[PDB]
RNA sequence: UGGGAGAGGUA
């Protein structure tokens, strides 16, 4: 909630108002002291230091990569990559363990098994399957409302810090009849933290099964029986595998 | 094996000619540092002896 | 070209105009149109040379018949272009500019100097200000400020008599006028009415500089530029780039810069320009020939056209990617390539298997060689194409060339020195290295995408060290440890474990056979199994007194595969080693045996006969992973349903709310815990034991035959916790901040975790998966630094003929030995016979290498403990003698002369760095009415003694504790007999009588009130804050007196026994009552890797534990302060020594006991300079080794000590003078401690009074650029500040060290250039 | 000595003297063409002057008399 | 990928540490056979000469 | 056509390797069953019974496919689409517990236990345990040696 | 937004001010595979209408004395093709999302 | 030829 998404359209928007501005500081210039009758806005509007900054920024930004293209999932996961470090962000080699961690709040948002595991390891991130932004650029992930125990399919995009307040429930507990939970002491997690709950008390559900994982991740079959540094580095080398001439 | 002229044309010749044998010498880096500590207003000189 | 030294010094203008070959003076580097130089430009081929190889630049003179002649049409000299690198030229300053080493590389040297503050000098080079040279009148004193109003008005005061000046000229013309030789008798005869110790060592600093300045020669004016060197263009050359256009050089535009406004202040400086144009001309050009010489330092970086700051000459010299620590300590290499390594397994431990492709490429001038001998090949095109048609004569020729040649396989990191080995080729088809299986454990190389270099070595010595130092077959076991290297890994080791396990109605078992070969013959015919018990004709070999194997033969009661790998086994060995299962251990213990009893080369064969038989077998044995091999036990429900009602029953306890969070959470954390390993019991029960299910009279239970049981227990690949989270419980995972959860995984990976549980799992996972990241990195910085701190240590001498030495005895810190006496002095040398009575009165005599053998003589005559040599009582000057290290443990015999033992310690150290009856001693004590011992004194511990003689066992017994029985007498096991007040410390008193509250107001010097939970009356003692008026003069003294009034005495002395007592010492009693002899009266309350780290860079904790200095009474020192005061009194000296002691410190002993150098008198972690300044190097050496051996312990890691003594010998080399002898050391400044032992060797030899030094235990970062060579320091760290202090110094490196002859280029002081080195010793002093 | 020195080793007494003796001896082997007391094997000069150094027939103190006595026969 | 026929058991040290034994099946039906398309520029330039 | 080495999975507890490994098999099991039908050319009758069966197989699956409203073309190009291995969906997880993975086993003829006997190829002899043999997915990343070399 | 950041602005006095009408966006020059093929950018011409008038200082509030209205080119701007990406003389790059 | 940045990757 205290970390928000700067994408792409937003980034050249900015580059595109700091040319607008070093070229606006000429043209005030210009109509200050020159002539007024055969004055044209062309010959003092000067395409030159807009294009410059917005060339400059989509061909050698820090976040403008040459793109993966090994297979359709190296280029997919480059496309939904999200990144700590580039201007405003942080840097690689002054960044210590606690923005590297998997904080409580990734639940559904980002990935915590797929980043590269070199000097890089927790500044590269991956969104997760079902993860949006709101309108002010936080990440949001679905949620089933529950009401009076009846599970509906009713769909709310929380984002981080309204999940913090509800009990919401675990994809992995059981349904029926299109009804309620079959137990009582049910497992939820709230305020960060995860205990049980009853089955009365809970406020949302997890709209899936494979919500925290993102893409890559969750092209591994039986991911719950891998250990997290392997699992990570599979999620990490199928996104390496050259195509080979018969499909298979 | 590395920045001695000398030494690593005398290496190549020496090899081709059937003796295994080097001549080394001041390697030219050592030279780039000297002219580098020198430019900075520095005298450093191999002393002789 | 040959030298002994390497000079430094300050550069005179006319020393660079003797470097020059002329002027620059046009900032054009180059024509653009014609890629011609400019006339007198950055790049001019009239001074710096022609630019092609034998031309002029007009092209007239052609040819090498013109080899030196100076054209006419151009003026430049046809020659080499070579001179294009080695011709400087100058720039003729217009006005003199400072230097920005000697004004900003602190301290300032010219600050320091002149004694002037940093910022008046630069407010006078900033053209702000005046300074006055010299006044006529008294009104005006020399080196005064003033600013420009002043000047003005003193200018139309005193018209002309004084002269002050403004800029670099003003500064030059005060170090042209100063008088270093009156300034330094001024200033050393000011040292001695100097009593403050500030003015002290800031005059002892302008002294050693002044000093420093007069005996190197240097005028002190030369830190002020007036000539100004410009870098040959070959060393900065421009660069085309591919589209027609130069990339950008730095240096030419920083030069650019200079040339253009010194054109521009000549131009001003001629025009008659006013003063303010003047003076911001001077302003720029002083700025612009400050980031020529290091940009980024006064002002703002000056950046280039992308944004980035200039590349300037001080940042070509320091960096990691400077020219010392990138091109000098370590560069690029001919002959030489890469590749994946795959596995040979089919290799001997000598081959490597070598790419043809690769090999051909690396191969090429040996084959024009052969090609030439041969007569294959006239001419060079022939063979040009015959070598690159590849034929099938060229493919002969290669096989030939490659036959008895090591190459070198290199994989990085290197972190120890078994990274580097010479193997034999083998060329194979392919383009994958080949490893053998062995060496993958030393080169720490898997193969799933490892690369290693090859390094072919072409000189015949080359190829002999490889072949006599660095092959495979010469490094079996570690310098670090003595242990083999060369160790069986997980399928050899799967292998030899299902050879030699065992059955119970396997096939065909109660046979009896003839032998191994039968046995052979059985199981390869299919007559037998592996493991049916049979009876084995065997005959084995054992070592007579002398060198010979005789024979005697029995029948044992083996399998058939022990038969089968007694075979294999060569003769010499017992039958023992193969009679059991063998594991990683039992396998690694035989090929030591095997060692330690033959010698190199039959463990060699040994090793490559049990690797093909381990291979061999585990693909005979098929033994797979399934996923039934993980078998859950049954009972796992149970018991997560019994800790699931114990937490039910403990949150229903939370909602009745007798239990608080705090202790819910502490008291569910060990129900986890009891269940977690409840439930890892019962699953490697049921694991281990799981065929029950037997035949031939019963079901007869035995080891298991499970997959995964067999990979966990024959230690080849696994281990207890992993197979717990395969089978069993997954168990209690932590949160990021590192506290635990308080409810645990309980799903395994067979069965599969839930979407939460590996959401809880994840954090500890990227927690590990960065820690390795953050943990190489340090562990890096960590070893570089002890190699420079360790680098020049070579062993020089053969016996130093000492006395000294450690007494190393078992660690048995705890309730258990660590290291046991045969592990901690197995290899050294005994600085002295042993001497005891003890059981059988040994007597081994000095100076001899303590080997196996007799490693077990002290085991069977139990001996306590052992002085031996080390490295840090080493009385050799310059090295080590091979006396004070004892044996070589890469090797087993004593260490040669010539060996870089400090380079071996240094990896030695830094390579694990990635994988991080009853007796009393210092008995003060008296005992109570009650029978029993108290304790009065801190620093006692109790030690149980054996029968042997030995101390299996130790303890510190608290002070405020109490014995409950004696001393000598058979004490009762099992229980610690003394007790102890953990939580508050009492204030025990030894002497008997009724106590009177003398010496004290209740309501003045206590606060008098009734304690508030019990209602009895209780003197409770406010501090010395909140003390009274008479308070703060006055202490408390609970005066124990007799039943009427008189005070009574401590027995033997003559004080009379009242106890002064601080604050929150609540005395619960009351006047009246009878106090004991040994009773109370009140009581008063109470990574890895960074740890090794702050070990070696000798760091001061914050709170360190206070040490008291000399022996004495310890009292209070000036009271009514916010720090506490503390001065001890001597009985025979004096000593008004006060400390001041912080707010939040206690204090551990009071103001009337009686304390002895180096007691402890503030709990907290110690600091080794203290340790070092109270207690003695011994002392130092222990507490060093002892602390980082305790982590490498923890973390499993063998290392040997005598690496930390060699690493904590090079930290010691520091010794200042505190009483001066009859040599110019003055007083408090550091010396080199040889030196300095020679000085004092040299006064005892003719005759003199000698000097008296104090150690000095300096870090590893101070002491390696401490060091008393330049050349090393600078290649370190802090170049910048190491090349400033050693050219206003004047100092020469004299290359004694590895670094130094490593930069430099000729044979290091160590292996087979230690004989050459000593020859030119020879001949340079013996000439 | 093709698979270890540890004779030639245990023959001299120190490893780096035994390089040092052994590269003068493939010198005068390589360059100088005298003449291998060891059967060659066709093997390369290094290897022979390792077996002749654990043969026993060369150490430095024999290489000196023998480059000795033929400065003797020539001077 | 590929489906592989894949056994879990050491064959002779050939699988030693995490490697890989292959058929020459899987090279005969090229199953991981990948095609590399490489591109190579030549630039006719205005030499002032 | 690839031996892999068992002492790699207890170390680092990826045991979705051998998970995998017998769900591949069994796979593979049903489409060489499927195979062997198409081979003899038996009926459309019996290839829809067995697909059938094959498809409607697990505990309480979410997938309800029914080849009633299949026609036969359809039918036969499915089962040649699926004769050279059933392909089989397992969500993270969502998977495929051991007992369905021994259900599909059982139903393709093969072991339970997800091991065969496995003989020598050189010597003729016989592996003295059971092996498990199975189908994984192998990816061929792009560090090749041609680029290392 | 970022238009209407900027415009309107006066000059250093007030004689005359630029006022933003309406923006549009041309057709590329080339599609996709002719700029991967030809080593060109994917772009689109960015032109702008522009509103200039003069304050008449000599009136009091002289507002309406000269009204320009025509097309300007204010550079270009690289477009974003079918699936994300971005071709960049001719190679082919993606702008990854950045968490600040 | 060959220098410097930035980005990603392998052990
Ligand atoms: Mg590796
Ligand atoms: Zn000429
Ligand atoms: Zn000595």
């Amino acid at each position: 909630g205290n970390r928000r998404i700067r994408s792409v359209g937003e980034m050249a928007e900015n580059q595109f108002r700091v040319g607008l501005v070093r070229v606006e500081r000429a043209v005030k210039e210009r109509l200050s002291l020159g002539d007024l009758d055969t004055l044209m806005p062309q010959d003092m509007i000067n395409a030159k230091p807009i294009s410059a900054a917005v060339k400059e920024f989509f061909g050698s930004s820090q976040l403008s990569q040459f793109m993966d293209q090994n297979n359709p999932l190296s280029e997919i996961t480059h496309k939904r990559r999200i990144s700590a470090l580039g201007p405003g962000g942080l840097t690689r080699e002054r960044a210590g363990f606690e923005v590297r961690d998997v904080h409580p709040t990734h639940y559904g948002r980002v990935c915590p098994i797929e980043t590269p595991e070199g000097p890089n390891i927790g500044l590269i991130n991956s969104l997760s399957v079902y993860a949006q932004t709101n309108e002010y650029g936080f990440l949001e992930t679905p949620y089933r409302k529950v009401t009076d125990g009846v599970v509906t399919d009713e769909i709310h995009y929380l984002s981080a810090i309204e999940e913090g307040n509800y009990v919401i429930a675990q994809a992995n507990s059981n349904l029926d009849e299109e009804g309620h939970f079959v137990e009582d002491l049910v497992t939820c997690r709230s305020k960060g933290e995860s205990s049980l709950f009853s089955r009365d008390q809970v406020d949302y559900m997890d709209v899936s099964t494979q919500q925290v994982v993102s893409v890559g991740a969750s092209l591994i079959p039986f991911l719950e029986h891998d250990d997290a540094n392997r699992a990570l580095m599979g999620a990490n080398m199928q996104r390496q595998a050259v195509p080979t001439l018969r499909a298979d | 094996k590395s920045d001695d002229v000398n030494g690593r044309t005398k290496m190549y010749k020496n090899i081709v000619d059937g003796n295994h044998q080097m001549e080394p010498g001041m390697p030219e880096s050592f030279n780039v540092l000297l002219k580098e500590i020198r430019s900075l207003g520095i005298n450093i000189e191999l002393e002789d002896e | 070209e040959e030298f002994d030294a390497i000079k430094i010094a300050l550069a005179s203008p006319d020393m660079i105009r003797s470097w020059s070959f002329g002027e620059v003076k046009k900032p054009e580097t180059i024509n653009y149109r014609t890629f011609k130089p400019e006339r007198d430009g950055l790049f001019c081929a009239r001074i710096f040379g022609p630019v092609k190889d034998y031309e002029c630049l007009c092209g007239k003179y052609k040819r090498l018949k013109h080899r030196g002649v100076i054209c006419e049409k151009c003026g430049v000299e046809v020659t080499q272009t070579k001179v294009r690198r080695e011709r400087m030229g100058h720039i003729e300053l217009a006005s003199p500019t400072a230097h920005i080493w000697f004004l900003k590389s602190l301290p300032s040297r010219i600050g320091l100097l002149l004694d002037m503050p940093l910022r008046d000098i630069e407010r006078v080079l900033y053209f702000e200000s005046y300074v006055v040279i010299e006044g006529g009148m008294t009104n005006l004193e020399r080196q005064q400020i003033l600013t420009e109003e002043q000047y003005l008005d003193a200018l139309e005061e005193f018209g002309d008599e004084f002269d002050a000046k403004m800029g670099a000229e003003a500064i030059q013309a005060l170090l042209k006028s100063m008088d270093l030789e009156q300034e330094c008798e001024q200033l050393r005869e000011e040292l001695n009415e100097t009593n403050s110790e500030t003015k002290r060592k800031k005059l002892t600093k302008r002294i050693k500089l002044l000093e420093a300045f007069v005996q190197s020669g240097n005028k002190p004016e030369w830190m002020i530029l007036t000539v100004l060197p410009v870098l040959p263009p070959d060393l900065r050359p421009l660069v085309p780039l591919d589209g027609g256009r130069f990339a950008t050089s730095d240096l030419n535009d920083l030069y650019r810069r200079v040339i253009n406004r010194n054109n521009r202040l000549k131009r001003l400086l001629d025009l008659a320009a006013p003063d303010i144009i003047v003076r911001n001309e001077k302003r720029m050009l002083q700025e612009a020939v400050d980031a020529l010489l290091d940009n980024g330092r006064r002002g703002r970086a000056i950046t280039g056209s992308n944004k980035r700051p200039l590349k300037s000459l001080a940042d070509m010299i320091k960096g990691k990617q400077g020219r010392f620590r990138q091109n000098l300590l370590g560069k690029r290499v001919d002959y030489s390539g890469r590749s994946v390594i795959t596995v040979g397994p089919y290799l001997r431990l000598h081959q490597c298997g070598l790419p043809k492709k690769m090999a051909l490429e690396l191969f090429k001038p040996f084959i024009y060689g052969k090609l030439e001998l041969r007569g294959l090949a006239t001419t060079i095109k022939a063979a040009k194409k015959m070598v690159e048609r590849e034929e099938a004569v060229v493919w002969d020729i290669l096989d030939e060339v490659i036959r008895e040649h090591p190459v070198l396989l290199n994989r990085a990191p290197t972190l120890h020195r078994l990274g580097i080995q010479a193997f034999e080729p083998v060329l194979i088809e392919g383009k994958a290295i080949q490893l053998h299986p062995l060496v993958c454990a030393a080169y720490n190389a898997d193969f799933d995408g490892d690369q290693m270099a090859v390094h072919v070595p072409l000189t015949l010595e080359a190829q002999l060290e490889a072949r006599a130092l660095m092959m495979s077959t010469n490094n079996i076991l570690s310098p670090a440890n003595g242990e083999p290297i060369i160790v069986p890994s997980q399928d050899v080791v799967l292998g030899l474990y299902y050879m030699t396990r065992d059955c119970v109605n396997a096939k065909g078992e109660g046979m009896v056979l003839t032998g191994p070969k039968e046995a052979e013959r059985l199981y390869r015919s299919g007559l037998a199994s592996l493991h049916a018990r049979v009876k084995v004709r065997i005959t084995e070999y054992e070592k007579d007194a002398n060198g010979e194997l005789v024979a005697k033969t029995s029948l044992k009661d083996t399998t058939v595969g022990r038969a089968i790998l007694w075979m294999i086994v060569p003769k010499g060995l017992p039958y023992s080693i193969v009679n059991q299962a063998l594991g990683k251990k039992a396998i690694s213990k035989m090929l030591n045996t095997c060692y330690r009893i033959l010698g190199l080369k039959p463990t060699v064969i040994f090793a490559d006969q049990i690797m093909y038989t381990g291979f061999a077998y585990a693909a005979r044995s098929g033994a797979s992973v399934g996923i039934d091999d993980m078998v859950i036990p049954e009972k796992k429900h149970e018991i997560i349903s019994e800790a699931e009602a114990e937490v039910a029953e403990i949150q229903e306890q939370f909602q009745s709310g007798l239990v608080t969070a705090g202790e819910r959470y502490n008291k569910v954390i060990d129900i986890w815990a009891a269940a977690n390993d409840r439930v890892s019991k019962a699953m490697m029960d049921n694991l281990q034991t799981e065929t029950v299910i037997n035949r031939d009279g019963q079901e007869e239970k035995q080891v298991s035959f499970n997959s995964i049981y067999m990979m966990a227990d024959s230690g080849a690949r696994g281990s207890a916790a992993q197979i717990r989270q395969l089978a069993g419980m997954r168990g209690l995972m932590a949160k990021p901040d590192g506290s635990i959860i308080e409810t645990p995984i309980t799903a395994n990976f067979r069965e599969g975790l839930n979407v939460l549980q590996y959401f809880i799992s994840t954090h500890g996972a990227r927690k590990g998966l960065a820690d390795t990241a953050l943990k190489t990195a340090n562990s890096g910085y960590l070893t570089r630094r002890l190699v420079d701190v360790a680098q020049d240590l070579v062993v020089t001498e053969d016996d130093c003929g000492t006395h000294e030495g450690i007494m190393m005895t078992p660690v048995i810190e705890g309730g258990d030995v660590k290291e046991p006496l045969r592990d901690r002095v197995l290899g050294r040398v005994t600085a002295e016979d042993v001497l005891k009575p003890g059981t059988a009165d040994i007597l081994v005599p000095r100076n001899t290498l303590l080997h196996e053998q007799w490693c077990d003589l002290l085991e069977e005559n139990s001996v306590d403990a052992v002085k031996v040599r080390s490295v840090v009582s080493c009385d050799t000057d310059f090295g080590v003698c091979a006396h004070c290290y004892g044996r070589d443990l890469a090797r087993g015999h004593i260490i040669n002369k010539g060996e870089a033992i400090g380079v071996i310690a240094a990896q030695s150290i830094g390579e694990p760095g990635t994988q991080l009856s009853i007796k009393l001693s210092n008995v003060k004590s008296v005992v109570n009415s009650s029978g029993k011992l108290v304790i009065t004194s801190r620093n006692t511990e109790l030690k149980l003694i054996d029968e042997f003689g030995r101390t299996k066992e130790s303890y510190k017994v608290p002070y405020g504790a109490v014995l409950a029985k004696g001393d000598g007498e058979q004490v009762a096991g099992g229980e610690t007999v003394a007790n102890w007040d953990p939580h508050t410390m009492p204030v025990i008193t030894e002497v008997s009588g009724f106590v009177r509250f003398t010496d004290m107001i209740d309501g003045q010097t206590i606060t008098r009130q009734t304690d508030e939970l019990t209602g009895l009356s209780s003197l409770v003692v406010l501090d010395s804050a909140e003390r009274t008026a008479g308070g703060k003069d006055l202490r408390p003294a609970l005066k124990i007196v007799d039943a009427q009034g008189n005070d009574v005495l401590i027995p033997g002395t003559d004080m009379p026994a009242q106890y002064f007592l601080p604050g929150k010492a609540i005395v619960q009693l009351e006047d009246g009552v009878q106090i004991s002899s040994g009773d109370t009266l009140a009581r008063i309350p109470q990574g890895g890797l960074p740890r090794v780290a702050d070990l070696f860079e000798a760091r001061r904790p914050k709170e360190p534990a206070i040490l008291a200095e000399i022996s004495g009474i310890v009292s209070f020192g000036k009271e009514t302060k916010g720090k506490r005061r503390l001065v001890i009194t001597p009985v025979d000296g004096s000593d008004p020594y006060e400390e001041m002691i912080p707010k939040w410190r206690q204090l551990n002993v009071f103001e009337g006991e009686r304390v002895e150098r180096g007691d402890v008198i503030s709990d907290g972690p110690e600091a080794p300079h203290d340790i070092l300044r109270l207690r003695g190097v011994h002392a130092v050496t222990r507490y060093i080794v002892n602390e980082v051996q305790d982590v490498y312990r923890l973390q499993g890691v063998k290392i040997n000590d005598k690496h930390i003594e060699v690493i904590v010998r090079q930290m010691l080399r520091k010794a200042t003078i505190v009483n001066a002898g009859s040599s110019d050391f003055l007083e408090g400044e550091q010396v080199e401690y040889s030196r300095v032992k020679i000085a004092n060797r040299e006064l005892e030899a003719n005759g003199k009074v000698g000097a008296t030094y104090s150690r000095d235990l300096l870090g590893i970062t101070k002491a390696s650029l401490a060091t008393e060579s330049f050349i090393s320091a600078a290649s370190f760290q802090e170049t910048t500040r190491v090349l400033t202090e050693a050219a206003v110094a004047g100092k020469r490196d004299e290359l004694r060290g590895l670094k130094e002859n490593v930069i430099v280029g000729r044979l290091i002081p160590a292996g087979t250039g230690y004989a050459y080195h000593q020859d030119r010793m020879r001949r340079r002093a013996a000439g | 000595a093709r698979v270890t020195v540890q004779d030639a080793v245990e023959k001299i007494g120190n490893r780096f003297d035994l390089v040092l003796v052994a590269a003068r001896r493939a010198r005068q082997m390589q360059v100088g063409g005298k003449d291998p007391l060891v059967p060659e094997e066709n093997d390369k000069t290094t290897v022979i002057a390792l077996r002749e150094i654990e043969e026993g027939l060369i150490n430095n103190q024999i290489l000196d008399v023998r480059e000795r006595q033929e400065q003797q026969e020539q001077e | 990928g590929q489906n592989m026929r894949v056994a879990f058991m050491p064959w002779n040290g050939y699988n030693f540490e995490d490697s890989i034994l292959v058929s020459e099946r899987v090279v005969q039906e090229d199953r991981f056979t990948t095609i590399h398309i490489q591109e190579l520029a030549c630039v006719s330039r205005d030499t002032k000469l | 056509d690839i031996v892999l080495n068992p002492l790699g999975v207890p170390s680092r507890m990826n045991i979705g390797q051998i998970l995998e490994t017998h769900l591949g098999m069994a796979a593979k099991g049903i489409g060489d069953k499927i195979n062997a039908m198409l081979k003899q050319q038996q009926e459309v009758a019996k290839l829809r019974e067995f697909i059938q069966r094959a498809y409607d197989l697990g505990a309480d699956v979410r997938q309800k496919v029914d080849l009633s409203t299949f026609s036969d073309e359809e039918v036969m190009r499915l089962a040649e689409n699926l004769r050279k291995g059933m392909p089989i969906a397992t969500p993270v997880f969502d998977g495929a517990k051991e007992a369905e993975i021994k259900e599909l086993l059982k139903l393709g003829d093969l072991p339970t236990s997800g091991q065969i006997r496995l003989y020598d190829g050189r010597t003729g002899e016989q592996f003295e345990r059971p092996v498990t043999v199975g189908y994984m997915y192998m990816l061929k990343l792009n560090h090749l040696v041609d680029d290392k070399m | 937004a970022a238009f209407r950041s900027v415009f309107p602005i006066q000059s250093y006095s007030g004689n005359s001010e630029l006022q933003y009408v309406s923006y549009r966006l041309g057709e590329p020059v080339f599609d996709v595979q002719e700029c991967q093929i030809r080593g060109v950018t994917y772009s689109a011409p960015l032109r702008v209408k522009l509103r200039l008038v003069i304050y008449e200082r000599e009136a009091p509030e002289g507002t309406v004395k000269d009204i320009k209205e025509q097309e300007v080119y204010m550079g270009e701007i690289p477009l974003m093709t079918d699936n994300g990406t971005f071709v960049i003389n001719g190679t082919e790059r993606v702008i990854v999302s950045q968490l600040h």
